[PDB]
């Protein structure tokens, strides 16, 4: 009436919960790159010679 | 994301865009001058001076 060893298991199942990968879009930056410093339009000379 | 000193050795981090690739370049840096300190970011055009001179500027801006 006691507990005895039974037949060895024939296989093992290991369960884990996993989600999946999306598409590669690689959206690097809101406003991207190093935007260049640049000329103010027209500007004009702010200096003249004497005479 | 936020990465650490040991987690940064196993990942590619572009600096400028157009340096980002498809398989390579897992991450990307926020600004190109992220590498420099707060004081080293106050030196103008540090890119065109030799380096031992940016080390003296950092020590001279504090005197």
């Amino acid at each position: 009436g006691g507990l005895t060893c039974a037949s060895a298991p024939q296989g093992t199942l290991r369960i884990l919960e996993g989600p999946q990968q999306s598409l590669s879009g690689s959206p690097l930056q809101p406003i991207p790159a190093s935007p260049p410093p640049q000329i103010p339009p027209g500007l004009r000379p702010r200096f003249c010679a004497f005479g | 994301e936020l990465i650490g000193t040991m987690e940064q050795i196993f990942m590619n981090v572009a600096i400028f865009e157009d340096e980002v690739f498809a398989g390579v370049t897992t991450h990307q840096e926020l600004f190109p001058h992220s590498l420099l300190s707060v004081i080293a970011n106050f030196i103008p055009f540090s890119d065109h001076n030799q380096s031992p001179r940016n080390m003296y500027q950092c020590q001279m801006g504090k005197q």
